RNA sequence: UAUGUGAUGGAACCUCUCCGGAUAAUUCUAUCUCUUCUG
């Protein structure tokens, strides 16, 4: 109840400073302070304007009953909460508050989420008694097997955990370690063997009598272990998914999930045990291990988007028979009461008979990289708008990349643009994208790995404004930030990757993802972010023509449109002022319906076309483009905008003055407009009555609406000296 | 005055204004000469002779109303333009839309260019932000237009300014409130490319003749564009069009046919805009600022922004003079 | 017509634009925000503010409309329709009225304890519980036509079909109504199942 | 906290579907301040 009422004073704040549009990004960033740990904690501050003064956070620092620093209230509730409640810690404060807040979200802010999740499920529980007698065998066990290992995680994974009443975590034990559950090892082990015994079993539930079959009749004599994590207990990281609109090309109204996601190299220890009636193992056993130790496998949930690969190493057997070796075997009983000595190993030399196909990828990016990542911008000290993705390695840092998730939606947006499918309904299709990635009502049959950026990258500061077209300049105090992995055509970002495909996959649909890798390498779709500014842009070499000598196509307005152009001549004895202000036009053309995004080429009511333009810039006067660092600390030095060195021109400003330059002449609109603002001027002291002022004051402790009037007089306390008429006398006579 | 912390308190002593009306107090002052602020907003203070200049995405709260449709939860319905999008927003995007144009980086064909002053940096003076209660005097005023800068060579002044001996009364003082930047010579080079895609022919060859001006004009960048720094000018070399074919007679059509449906026939406003680009190389133009309160005797200019309130601008006319391109306001002493 | 003419049909839930051309603002947002908005381009447009009579502060009476519509429009011309069609349009019902009830309800569960400092007041509280009790019946209906079309995968009765009745049985028993418990009874027989004991005879249904 | 001539529940993968995306030139000139005492 404390946390729910912690959660309702924390949203009425929000909604007082008309802030409603956080309320979810702070209900992951209170996770991610669980996360971050509390004793090494220093939440950022703001863009510090002026010169050397620091500005308000936008959230941190929030007016809360009358306690004004957020920063500090969160550490004085976090305190009593400790001192309230015994064994009580940060990670469970952090988990309560955050559920908390989604709790709030969801009930007072609509429309921030998507819902038609409960399908294909209901619960089923059958049981029946047999009608007949079963009878007799005569075959029985002979031999016990015991199988060591360890299983690495080469791939984050995620294990999902669900009550009946943070939507889905990864499941784990009390004390915090990851736990792999023995159901998951006993369906992979099962999947597995039915697809190297091509079998279509499917157990039926409660039959009336067993189903026998290989699948049912080899399961039935293995014994899993439950393993726990051996090096890992801490909490794991969040990721975050969109769906976006072909036709707009943005997020939908509710597309926003949330998931958990574990580590990589968390260690499982593997335990096998087989008792049958048999010498050497079965051949399917076999052929499962030697496809498990290439890690050629999926074993978590999300297999989708490449997670839960997993590698097995350290194999070792030992065969007991229990005719003859009674008393070796009840010494150890089993190996579960004590260790066994000596070990014997197995080869299991090579199986090329799984059916995933790996293809790498290499993809070479010639511009800065950025990615948002906005629930981790609230925590970094540095204080940027915006941070690049980072994930943890178990074994080595933070390591940059391009989430896999990314990667398959630009596959399934380009085979969709090329083949003109990105529009049709999905429910009985069947089609190629029907096909590749799946439907609801199906599966998929591609696994897309992350990719990891290959060397040292290093990040830059940049800076953006809104230029107000009024009047020129800075419409607010509101800079951005950014902080872009620096990337030029002689110094190139190198992404590698996996994709696995399915063996079952048609020729049609290989071509087809053939086709939209190629557009991929050839640079139709950019990677990251902000990719109309020039940011992450494949095949970029501008340097590979000679320049531009003179013009083509070259053709001039006004003279066609007869215009006077006020040639003029100027005159040498006259200031002129350095600017002047351009009247607006009469008529204003809009429209309904923009060209779309999901096609290609739709021509219903004109032609389109696509394409690229080579340009050059020279400087006829001399050009300032400062950077983002200086050295000093009152008179503060700037050098040239550069990319490690390398001098260059961001995007940014072409664009801004293309822009600024179409409006002129089109007659649109004004982009940038700050028509939220009020002029105040002053009143002259005289000027038909100059002053016409009453004067009131406010009255007691009534209703505000009333107030007294009252009449002016003359009052005392402001003066020079009080003396004598002589010293007034003596006053004057200084000259003149 | 000691201003209050906020609202207004059971006891605080201000002025008030009462009229006939409904029998209301219409503002509050807190002594007997102060701001008199505004009633109205900025938003609806374009002329009425003129098309809707607001933006095609719009904010409601220009009443307090904003709140009886944000409890009502529509608030993705009373946004956008009854019309729709304007061409500007059309081609380069808005927040629900998307551009359909991307500008990447202009780079040089060796690492380092030359850089003027010699390499040395250049202590640049005071830059203030513009007030915009200059061009709008009364409470009855209207907005003039779009700000353009014009150009000039007063970069040389600036540039022989620095440089020089602090014993000078001349030289640029090294304060908290400059700043010091480097510069790169005139007629360097970058070469840059723009990716494009989904674009009707007008669109294109409007876009082409925005990129590549007549020879006359040229463009403006980058910091200090009142000291005249930044005149660049941008050639385009070639248009690729992919697989389908394309002629620029049928561009050029397109955009004649495009310009003559919208201007109709309207001149001024683009005579205006055109002056405003010409590119002026004289050394002999000077171009300053009134520099407000002229002191001293003697003739010292008829300069000063209050001097020149008074006589020859005046509060009514000062919508005049100021939308009519290339204009001084007084003679070399 | 007599109705809101905004649908294109009822067995494809598309509008043709041409939605802003009303006056009211909640129906125009409840047209767009849970329908498909067909066409090839993106559509932005608005309407013009400054608009008197507020905007109701609510949806609940327009997705009622909705899904009696819908359910009307089921029972009169749904054999024509295909089974895509069907389940479609009656997931769509059944989503709206589990809205509704959902947010009556809330409303209900908030006013009880406001309620209770009133000493008992019988007040429009009877007819928000008239409503709640109504849209009971109606999902009671949709679930019960929904579980009438199920496609039997397999040997056996598919359990989908088993839970749909039991929750349609459930609604309908909440919702005091005895011609859709009759309804509901009749086809829980024929699918043999017994999971109904003796106080749920069927019988006395 | 069983009741005894009869327990394959190790007899079941929370699975499947979704580009943290969109828009923005790190830019820049007009004052500020209200009570004066018959002049
Ligand atoms: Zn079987
Ligand atoms: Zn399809
Ligand atoms: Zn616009």
């Amino acid at each position: 109840n404390n946390m729910l009422n912690l959660a309702g004073t924390i949203s009425e704040a929000f909604e007082r400073e008309d802030k409603l549009v956080h309320l979810r990004l702070f209900a992951d960033t209170v996770r991610e302070l669980r996360r971050s740990d509390i004793e090494t904690l220093d939440l950022p501050k703001g863009h510090a304007d002026r010169l050397g003064k620091p500005s308000d956070h936008f959230i941190w620092d929030i007016e809360i009953n009358k306690k004004v620093k957020l920063r500090n209230w969160l550490f004085w509730i976090f305190n009593e909460f400790r001192d309230t409640y015994a064994y009580f810690d940060w990670r469970t404060f952090c988990e309560a508050l955050g559920q908390a807040l989604y709790l709030e979200a969801k009930k007072q802010v609509p429309n921030q989420f998507s819902s038609e999740r409960p399908v294909g499920a209901t619960p089923a529980m059958e049981v029946k008694t047999p009608e007949h007698d079963p009878g007799r065998a005569a075959q029985g066990p002979r031999y016990e097997w015991l199988i060591k290992g360890e299983l690495v995680s080469q791939t984050p994974f995620f294990f999902g955990w669900s009550t009946e009443a943070t939507n889905l975590k990864l499941l784990a034990a009390r004390d915090g370690r990851l736990r792999l559950p023995l159901s998951v090892l006993r369906g992979i082990l099962r999947r597995d063997i039915k697809v190297v015994l091509d079998n279509k079993c499917r157990a039926e539930l409660a039959m009336k009598q067993p189903c026998s079959c290989p699948v049912c009749n080899l399961m039935k004599k293995i014994t899993i272990r439950d393993s726990f994590s051996s090096n890992y207990a801490e909490p794991p990281k969040i990721r975050h998914k969109i769906r976006l609109d072909p036709k707009s090309g943005t997020v939908a109204k509710g597309a926003l999930f949330d998931s958990e996601v574990g580590p990589r190299g968390v260690v499982f220890p593997f335990e096998l045990r087989l008792r049958s009636a048999d010498d050497t193992l079965p051949q399917a056993l076999k052929t499962v291990f030697s496809w498990w130790q290439q890690g050629t496998v999926s074993f978590s949930g999300d297999a989708g988007t490449g997670k839960g690969i997993f590698c097995l190493r350290n194999l070792k057997s030992i065969r007991w028979d229990l005719k003859t070796e009674m008393d070796k075997y009840a010494a150890t009983l089993g190996g579960r009461k004590t260790p066994v000595g000596k070990w014997d190993k197995c080869h299991i030399p090579d199986d090329k008979t799984y059916p995933w196909v790996k293809e790498t990828v290499e993809i070479s990016v010639c511009s800065p990289f950025i990615t948002k990542d906005p629930v981790n911008s609230l925590i970094d000290s540095a204080g940027y708008d915006a941070i690049c993705y980072t994930t943890v390695d178990l074994e080595k840092k933070d390591i940059y990349l391009l989430k896999g998730e990314s990667f398959r939606g630009m596959l399934r947006t380009a085979v969709g643009r090329g083949e003109n499918l990105l529009l049709r309904e999905h429910e009985d299709c069947s089609c190629t994208l029907c096909r590749i990635f799946g439907n609801e009502h199906n599966a998929g049959k591609i696994r897309v790995e992350d990719f990891i950026i290959q060397g040292e990258p290093r990040t830059k500061l940049v800076d953006r404004v809104a230029i107000d077209r009024f009047t020129a300049g800075a419409k607010d105090k509101f800079k951005f930030d950014a902080a872009p992995i620096v990337g030029t055509p002689t110094n190139k970002l190198k992404f590698r990757g996996n994709i696995w495909i399915h063996r079952d996959l048609d020729g049609l649909a290989c071509e087809s993802l053939k086709l939209a890798l190629e557009d991929i390498e050839n640079g139709l779709y950019p990677f990251g972010g902000l990719g109309n500014a020039g940011f992450g842009w494949v095949n970029y070499n501008p340097l590979s023509h000679p320049a531009q000598e003179e013009n083509k196509a070259d053709f001039s307005l006004t003279k066609k449109m007869e215009l006077n152009w006020s040639m003029k001549e100027l005159s040498t004895d006259k200031i002129y002022w350095p600017h002047y202000f351009l009247p607006f036009g009469k008529k204003v053309l809009r429209e309904k319906t923009p060209p779309s995004h999901a096609c290609i080429d739709e021509n219903e009511d004109s032609e389109l076309y696509s394409g690229k333009i080579v340009c050059t810039l020279e400087t006829r006067t001399p050009l300032i483009i400062p950077d983002s660092e200086f050295q000093g600390e009152e008179h503060k030095s700037y050098d040239f905008f550069n990319l490690n060195g390398e001098l260059c021109i961001p995007g940014s400003e072409i664009r801004g003055m293309i822009s600024s330059v179409f409006e002129a002449l089109t007659n649109s609109c004004m982009r940038i407009f700050d028509e939220k603002k009020r002029l105040s001027w002053r009143m002259n002291p005289n000027k038909n009555r100059r002053e016409l002022d009453d004067f009131i004051p406010g009255r007691v402790t009534n209703d505000r609406k009333m107030e007294e009037m009252k009449e002016y007089r003359y009052p005392f306390y402001d003066q020079a000296i009080t003396a004598n008429d002589k010293q007034n006398k003596y006053f004057d006579q200084w000259e003149a | 005055i000691l201003p209050k912390d906020g609202e207004l308190r059971p006891g605080d002593l201000v002025y008030f204004r009462e009229d006939k009306k409904t029998n209301t107090v219409t503002d509050i002052i807190p002594v007997r000469i102060s701001r008199t602020v505004d009633d109205e907003v900025l938003a609806r203070k374009i002329p009425d002779d003129v098309g809707d200049v607001r933006p095609c995405v719009r904010e409601i709260l220009d009443k307090e109303k904003q709140k009886e449709i944000a409890d009502a939860g529509v608030k993705e319905v009373f946004q956008h333009h009854p019309d729709g999008l304007c061409p500007a927003c059309s081609l380069f995007g808005t927040t629900f839309y998307k551009g359909r144009i991307a500008f990447g980086f202009a780079f040089h064909k060796d690492k380092d260019p030359e850089l003027a002053n010699n390499g040395k940096h250049i202590t640049l003076p005071l830059l203030e932000r513009p007030r915009p209660t200059w061009s709008m005097p009364k409470k009855e005023s209207r907005v003039p237009g779009r700000k353009f800068y014009v150009h000039h060579q007063g970069w040389e002044r600036v540039i022989k300014h620095s440089n020089l001996d602090e014993s000078d009364p001349n030289a640029t003082k090294q304060t908290v409130n400059n700043r010091s930047v480097q510069a790169i010579k005139e007629e360097q080079k970058f070469q840059f490319e723009v990716r494009f895609e989904n674009l009707r022919e007008w669109e294109l060859g409007l876009l082409v003749y925005v990129l590549q001006l007549e020879p006359q004009f040229a463009h403006k960048l980058g910091m200090g564009k009142a000291l005249g720094f930044g005149s660049v000018r941008i050639r385009v070399g070639e248009i690729h069009s992919g697989p389908k074919e394309l002629d620029e007679s049928r561009l050029v059509s397109s955009a004649m046919k495009k310009m003559e449906e919208i201007w109709d026939r309207d001149k001024n406003v683009l005579e205006k805009l055109f002056r405003l680009l010409y590119f002026n190389e004289s050394k002999d133009i000077k171009v300053r600022y009134p520099k407000l309160q002229k002191e001293k005797e003697e003739e010292e200019e008829e300069s000063g922004y209050m001097e020149l309130a008074k006589e020859e601008y005046q509060p009514e006319q000062r919508r005049n003079k100021l939308t009519n391109p290339w204009e001084g306001w007084g003679n070399i002493l | 017509s007599s109705a809101f003419s905004g649908l294109k049909i009822p067995e494809l839930s598309v509008d043709p634009a041409e939605v802003f051309k009303s006056d009211n603002p909640q129906l125009v947002s409840v047209l767009l925000d849970e329908f498909e908005l067909q066409e090839q381009r993106p559509f932005f447009s608005g309407l013009i503010p400054e608009k008197q009579i507020n905007i109701a502060l609510k949806k609940s009476p327009q997705l009622k409309k909705l899904a009696c519509h819908l359910l009307e429009a089921y029972e009169i011309n749904g054999r024509r329709w295909k089974h895509a069609d069907r389940r479609r349009v009656l997931e769509k019902a059944i989503r709206l009225l589990e809205k509704v009830s959902n947010e009556l309800k809330g409303d209900i569960q908030k006013l009880e304890n406001n309620v209770k400092e009133s000493g008992k007041d019988s007040e429009e509280l009877n007819k928000t519980r008239e409503k709640h009790g109504e849209i009971l019946a109606d999902m009671g209906r949709a679930y019960l036509h929904r579980a009438k079309i199920i496609r039997p995968k397999g040997f056996t009765i598919p359990a989908k079909k088993k839970e749909s009745l039991r929750k349609a049985l459930d609604f309908c028993k909440e919702a005091k109504a005895r011609h859709l418990a009759g309804l509901v009874g009749l086809e829980m027989d024929r699918c043999d199942m017994s999971d109904f004991d003796s106080e749920n005879s069927l019988e006395k249904l």
